[PDB]
């Protein structure tokens, strides 16, 4: 198994780097040779301004 | 006086104007021998229109007489009105002076950008514009050949030569220099004329320069003496590596002889360890650098340190090693290069040398700046302030205002801007998303507010009322520019729009009065500081054009001799890179600059940057201290009552005691030695840790048996409202509570047991100058508490700034060796850990504003900022690896933090220290506050009076040969004959370089045979002629210890020798002998004047200095118990650690300077791939504390490097002010000595009285200010002198009649009769 993009948990949600409303974001994520737990941040981008998408722990 | 006494002398005799010009006035008159219509003083406005503007001229000649008439030239050449008419009416128009000074300033746009086909077409368009600019002067005036010519000003000699070198560079001429061509940019220098109020500042740096003429002599005098020092104990010493033993096999045959030398001197046999650039020193004494197993130091091979530039090998490299350490910079490397081959004991000469090269010699560079700059600002004062003298609509209004203009509603809007500030440091990178949304929340809510206070303020108060004052039209830029936030909230370049956030900051401005206040001086005097501004950053500028002019080339021509062969970070091969290595400069920084410059270069750097650190750093930097001096400077009761007051009457007559206070002064000093000896060795020192046992013993009743003394002595009211006896309550309570765990079962805290060195601060007060010391840190510390807060609010509007700048951008791809990978192969995290590698993050970084504290505390150090401006530069996004030099223009970030938050914040500490020093000195010799320092010049002058008694002449001896011995041993022609031999003696130790020759150093060696023979007849014949006389100089014992030591060592060959009569204990002797020429120039009055003033300045000179040994001893017994155990990381190693005591000062000492701190933090905060600590199995652990290593370092930073070594500035300041206001107008110190060594020549005997015919003589003797010449009689006829009844003249009435002869010749207003007053009050 371990397919390069594969995901946990329920049926549609976010994947790596794609933007995140404060839940819906996936269960685990299998990358970079780990299966990493994901969760949503909310990251710096210009001045009082932060975009926020799906990022591992 | 002088000046107007040639005013319309030489304009009346000589040669009158030919013009004038003062508001529009375009006349031309002439020598009064062809003249037209200048004036008769009638003021009138008749005949002509520049004749009817004159009057306009005479009236700005009634209230601004003298400060804008264009004298013109003489005549000189019979110009009645030809052709040179047209060129003196060219000359003097506005437009004239406004036209050349636009081409400076396009000229030096033109010198910004690169060299194109279009510059050196515009440099034969500028050069014939500033050569039309020299003929129209010189067709205007003359030359040099009359007064008031062209040459005879000192700015025209700038724009005529700067003209003739664009000529010998333009056409060709010569050929050959293209040196000077970086000259040009000097022509820029009259720019400075453009801002107003220029004369103040540009007159103050000149005044400066003239008075640092007298203290560059005495600094290149001390400079020499310290760089013949560190020859004679150095030489050799930074060659010294681990070189490997020669081997008993190998490719190297067995035979030792000079196959030896064949093996050494091969570099693969030197230890280097692996990824190191240079060879680590060692060296063979104690705690010296210890070479590894299989291996040995030797001397001789390889080169010195940092190119080979580090070296104490010849005079040259000395004495450039002894100035980077009087400077201060780097200087924790040169200390760490030398103590790491010599061994620890030779911090006594770096202790020397910081203490009188850079605590004390450049404060006198202070002390000069400061001083000139008051003296023009005191003229430039007093000459300006003699210039100077419906129905429902007014229904709700009523209503509205009723709160709007309560201090109420003012209330609420200062607990939202509080919290608006709150919410803006609380933005950080990697939130998570509920967290963020109250940040966004909460900045709707905050518009609005803002929007309902500004329509609820224009209807309160009125549309016309609310533009009135300044804080409603900057509140109302606030909501405009939030309404451009929420309009452009997601369009399009909303990037600039929300930076303004920031200016609601400057909001609470308002509210609280301790910044409100600071702001005010800022607004008062604003110009002051944007000439000082100006002039730093021109001459910044002009520096920065020579330095790419004349370096510019050599970076990349010769870019192979660099280490990886790439260009450094900092170099000189564009505008703006030579723009930051020469501000760089300016912050004192300036030989690692120097080092890679002659690396490619030449000789050319050393004048070059020694010159921009000069003027840059020593006087433009103190003449920010002395900007921000002038303004910021503002049964049966009474059975039992017999008992228990007799308990109170033994006890208080024993706290008062002279030996019981100096016997618990005793315990307290000897019991903290042994607080020193616990170290890294006392586990396996058991009989160590057994006293160590019972001295905790002794103490915990030796502390509660004297409390109780001192409470039946003091009494309970007293104790407990005293801040000493807090300290000693505390330490009791310490030490009980240790007591209570250790008899049940818990191990004693040791960070408990430490608290008993705070006990040694009361005794330390009682020692005899430090009442002026410590009473100033008392005075000072609600003072420097509100600029801590001042300047914790303006680094928090760089730290907010500098977070929404550079967060998350600090990472960066790393390699398995901690060496980052370029783009092209990783461009992104995606492709760092899709490799297996690293992707990292700096220490150092904006994350959050607690991260970004201390990185702007980094910066403003200068102490670790190379690394921290690096990631900013090569920072370009979140989730992208940092490419070198690409957003280059985040410098500008730092130079506005470097000038608003180190030129400014950290100087008002040096502001505070030296405010409350005068006044606490005064306060301590019994001088009245509310005295205005002239009558204190009289005071002073009187009381020396009083105390003066005339010295008794050395009794000649009545012996056979030693009457010969005492008339050589006193004449001047002696004296001076073996001063002239201690300087020749001396300056051949200068020739001394290593590895001279066998032959060099036996010419040498002869002769110093000749003057060690030639000093022991100079000791002999004192010694015979002045026999025990001879011991009261103290420079009489130096030369006859050195004497003695010298000829008991060319004799005694056959002792047992192991350093015994070490040759160094003798270059030390031949050296130190030197400073008998201190107390021989006094002919150099700036000398003498300057030398007085350090003499008596290092009374308490000396305390400041045993205060601070005593705050490094503090902290090394806490730094021993917190940081002894711990991983080695940046500064920590082998040698510099904390693991003893002497270890601990030799760290606490390089960090007293701030120098490398932020390397002591990289280890001592290092919390990450560290051990954790194991107690029952004997493990403490590596691990450090990032929560305490930083409690520690800001500590010790503020505590000892930005109060306690300020403390010598201050110091300094306040003696050469008191000793320049003698010379100037009182009487020096050094008058009144020279008074009785005239006095004792009258009497010898010291008989106090001299014959009446003597006193003629002796006024003539006297030199000035107190001599009286020819015709003196009756002069003293005036004096009157009262007689005794012998015709013998009391010694202190010549002295008192002398004094007020000072005072009446030289002041006329109040000065005889203040002096004469005082003189009645004292006897
Ligand atoms: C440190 O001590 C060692 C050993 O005492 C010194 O090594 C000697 O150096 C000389 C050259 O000057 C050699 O000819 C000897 O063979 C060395 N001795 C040994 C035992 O190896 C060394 O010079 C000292 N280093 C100093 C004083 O800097
Ligand atoms: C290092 O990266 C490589 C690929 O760049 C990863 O690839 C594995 O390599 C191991 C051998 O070390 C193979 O047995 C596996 O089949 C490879 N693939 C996977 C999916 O594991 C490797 O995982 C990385 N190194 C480590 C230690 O994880
Ligand atoms: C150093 O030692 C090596 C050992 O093989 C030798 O080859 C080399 O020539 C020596 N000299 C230098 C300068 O490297
Ligand atoms: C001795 O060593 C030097 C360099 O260390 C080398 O140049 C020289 O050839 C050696 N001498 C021999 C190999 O005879
Ligand atoms: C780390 O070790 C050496 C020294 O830099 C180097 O040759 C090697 O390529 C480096 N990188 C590795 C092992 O990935
Ligand atoms: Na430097």
């Amino acid at each position: 198994s371990a397919k390069d993009g594969d995901v946990e948990g329920p049926a549609g949600c976010k994947k790596y780097d794609v933007e995140c409303d404060s839940g819906e974001c996936c269960q685990k994520q299998y990358l970079w040779y780990k299966w990493r737990p994901l969760d949503c941040r909310c990251l710096k981008s210009g001045f009082f301004s932060s975009k926020c998408v799906c990022r591992d722990v | 006086d002088k000046g107007r006494g040639a005013n319309k002398d030489r304009d009346g005799s000589a040669h009158p104007d030919q013009a004038l010009e003062q508001g529009s006035r375009l006349p031309a008159r002439m020598r009064n021998i062809f003249p037209a219509e200048l004036a008769s003083t009638p003021l009138e406005d008749f005949d002509p229109f520049y004749k009817n503007k004159k009057t306009f001229v005479v009236v700005t000649k009634a209230g601004d007489i003298f400060r804008f008439s264009g004298e013109k030239s003489l005549w000189m050449l019979d110009p009645f009105t030809p052709i040179r008419r047209v060129a003196i009416s060219t000359m003097v128009q506005p437009i004239f002076s406004y036209f050349i000074m636009i081409t400076i300033l396009i000229h030096c746009i033109f010198m910004i950008m690169p060299a194109t086909q279009t510059t050196y077409i515009l440099e034969l368009v500028f050069l014939s514009i500033y050569t039309i600019e020299v003929v129209v002067k010189v067709l205007a005036r003359g030359f040099i050949l009359h007064p008031f010519a062209y040459l005879r000003d000192p700015w025209n000699w700038l724009d005529f030569l700067v003209t003739l070198i664009g000529y010998i560079t333009l056409v060709v001429d010569l050929g050959h220099l293209y040196a000077l061509r970086a000259f040009r940019v000097l022509r820029s220098w009259r720019t400075v004329t453009i801002v107003p109020g220029w004369r103040t500042i540009v007159d103050a740096l000149s005044l400066s320069i003239t008075s640092l003429k007298d203290l560059v002599l005495l600094l290149l005098f001390s400079l020499f003496v310290f760089a013949v020092l560190g020859l004679q104990i150095y030489m050799g010493v930074l060659t010294q590596k681990c070189v490997k033993h020669f081997p008993a096999d190998g490719s190297w045959g067995n035979f030792t002889d000079e196959r030896w030398f064949n093996y050494t001197s091969n570099s693969s046999h030197w230890y280097i360890p692996d990824d190191w650039i240079e060879y680590p020193l060692c060296g063979n004494s104690s705690g010296a650098g210890m070479c590894p197993p299989g291996y040995t130091c030797l001397q001789g091979y390889g080169g010195n340190p940092n190119y080979g530039y580090t070296s104490f090998d010849t005079f040259g490299w000395a004495f450039l090693s002894v100035f980077r350490l009087v400077t201060l910079d780097y200087w924790e490397d040169l200390y760490q290069l030398a103590l790491r081959s010599a061994g620890p004991w030779h911090i006594l000469f770096f202790i020397i040398v910081v203490f009188y090269g850079t605590f004390c010699f450049l404060n006198f560079i202070l002390a000069v700046v400061v001083m000139s700059y008051t003296h023009m600002v005191k003229r430039a004062d007093e000459e300006k302030a003699a210039e100077r003298e419906c129905v429902p609509w007014q229904k709700l209004q009523g209503a509205i205002g009723a709160v709007v203009l309560s201090p109420f509603f003012e209330l609420f809007i200062a607990v939202i801007i509080v919290l608006n500030i709150t919410f803006m440091a609380l933005d950080h990178h990697d939130m998570n998303i509920e967290f963020e949304r109250i940040l966004r929340t909460g900045n709707y809510i905050f518009t609005s507010i803002y929007i309902v206070e500004a329509v609820l303020k224009i209807i309160a108060l009125s549309p016309k009322f609310y533009f009135k004052d300044s804080w409603n039209v900057f509140d109302f830029i606030i909501v405009v520019f939030a309404i451009l936030e929420l309009g452009l909230e997601g369009v399009q370049g909303l990037s600039v729009f929300r930076s303004f956030r920031l200016l609601r900051v400057f909001r609470l401005a308002k509210f609280w009065p301790t910044l409100n206040n600071f702001m005010s001086v800022m607004t008062k005097s604003y110009g002051a500081f944007v000439n000082v501004m100006y002039v730093m950053f021109l001459l910044l500028f002009i520096f920065a054009i020579i330095g790419m002019q004349l370096f510019g080339m050599n970076y990349i021509d010769n870019m192979e001799r660099f280490p990886d062969g790439d260009l450094p970070r900092w170099n000189f091969t564009d505008f703006l890179h030579s723009f930051m290595i020469v501000f760089r400069a300016l912050c004192g920084e300036w030989i690692e600059s120097m080092w890679d410059c002659m690396l490619v270069g030449d000789w050319s750097c050393i004048p070059f940057f020694v010159a921009v650190f000069f003027v840059g750093n020593l006087v433009i930097l103190n003449l920010l201290i002395a900007l921000l001096l002038n303004n910021y400077g503002s049964a049966r009761d009474s059975s039992v009552q017999r008992m228990w007051s007799n308990i109170r009457r033994v006890c208080f007559l024993l706290a008062k005691n002279k030996y019981f206070q100096k016997f618990v002064t005793a315990v307290l000093v000897i019991t903290s030695v042994l607080l020193a000896l616990e170290d890294i060795y006392l586990p396996q020192r058991p009989v160590l840790v057994n006293i160590t046992l019972y001295v905790d013993y002794v103490l915990t009743a030796f502390f509660v048996i004297e409390m109780i003394i001192m409470l039946f002595a003091v009494g309970f009211k007293k104790y407990f409202t005293s801040k000493w006896y807090w300290l000693d309550f505390i330490v009791v309570v310490a030490y009980l509570l240790n007591f209570v765990l250790m008899c049940a079962g818990i191990e004693a805290l040791q960070t408990l047991r430490l608290l008993r060195v705070f006990r040694l601060f009361r005794p330390l007060s009682k020692v005899n100058g430090m009442q002026v010391v410590t009473s100033t840190l008392v005075e000072a510390v609600p003072h420097i508490f509100n600029v801590i807060l001042v300047g914790i609010f303006f680094w928090l509007v760089f730290a907010i700034m500098g977070v929404q700048l550079f967060a998350g951008k600090f990472y960066k791809c790393v390699d398995e060796n901690s060496t980052v990978l370029s783009h092209e192969i990783t461009m992104d995290r995606n492709d760092c850990l899709h490799e297996n590698y690293t992707w990292e993050n700096s220490p150092m970084n904006f994350d959050h504003v607690g991260n970004a504290y201390l990185s702007l505390l980094q910066v403003a150090t200068f102490k670790g900022w190379l690394q921290i401006m690096n990631d900013a530069i090569d920072s370009r996004e979140v989730h992208k690896q940092p490419i070198r030099e690409t957003n280059i223009y985040m410098y500008l970030y730092f130079i506005f933090f470097i000038v608003f938050g180190s030129f400014f914040i950290l100087k008002l500490f040096v502001c505070i220290l030296i405010d409350i020093f005068r006044q606490q000195r005064r306060k301590a010799e019994g001088l009245s506050a509310t005295d205005s320092r002239t009558q204190l010049i009289y005071r002073r002058a009187v009381m020396r009076t009083m105390s003066a008694k005339p010295v008794k002449r050395i009794p000649k001896p009545t012996c056979h040969p030693q009457s010969l011995m005492y008339d050589i041993s006193v004449n001047r022609k002696f004296e001076y004959t073996m001063m002239i031999l201690i300087i020749l003696n001396v300056a051949v130790m200068a020739i001394d370089h290593y590895g001279q020759s066998m032959e060099f150093s036996e010419v040498l060696d002869y002769l110093n045979l000749i003057f060690i023979i030639i000093f022991f007849v100079e000791c002999v014949i004192k010694v015979s002629g002045l026999r025990h006389h001879y011991f009261k100089d103290p420079w009489n014992i130096i030369d006859f210890l050195y004497v003695v030591l010298a000829i008991a060592g060319l004799m005694l060959s056959d002792v047992i020798e192991k350093y015994f009569i070490s040759p160094t204990l003798l270059r030390i002797l031949r050296i130190l002998r030197v400073g008998r020429l201190l107390r021989y120039f006094q002919s150099a009055r700036g000398m003498r004047l300057l030398l007085l003033a350090l003499r008596k300045a290092l009374r308490t000179l000396f305390n400041v200095s045993f205060l601070l040994f005593v705050i490094m001893f503090v902290y090394a017994v806490f730094g021993m118990e917190f940081f002894m155990h711990i991983r080695d990381a940046g500064a920590i190693d082998d040698v510099y650690n904390f693991k003893t005591f002497g270890q601990s000062i030799i760290l606490l000492f390089q960090l007293a300077t701030s120098a490398g701190w932020d390397g002591v933090y990289f280890a001592i905060a290092n919390e990450e791939d560290c051990r954790a600590p194991d107690h029952e199995l004997g493990y403490p652990g590596n691990c450090g504390s990032r929560a305490l290593g930083i409690a520690y370092l800001v500590s010790y930073l503020i505590i000892t490097c930005l109060v306690v070594i300020n403390m010598y500035a201050a110091v300094i300041l306040d003696y050469v002010l008191e000793v320049y206001e003698d010379s100037k107008e009182g009487l020096t110190d050094d008058d009144y000595d020279m008074f009785f060594e005239v006095w004792q020549q009258f009497d010898p005997e010291a008989t106090q009285y001299i014959r009446y015919d003597q006193l003629s003589e002796l006024l003539e003797a006297l030199q000035p200010p107190l001599q009286v010449q020819k015709p003196n009689k009756y002069k003293i006829l005036s004096m009157n002198i009262p007689i005794c009844k012998d015709d013998h003249i009391f010694y202190k009435d010549v002295l008192e009649a002398l004094v007020k002869d000072v005072f009446s010749r030289r002041g006329s207003p109040v000065e005889a009769g203040d002096v004469q007053a005082p003189n009645v009050d004292e006897a």
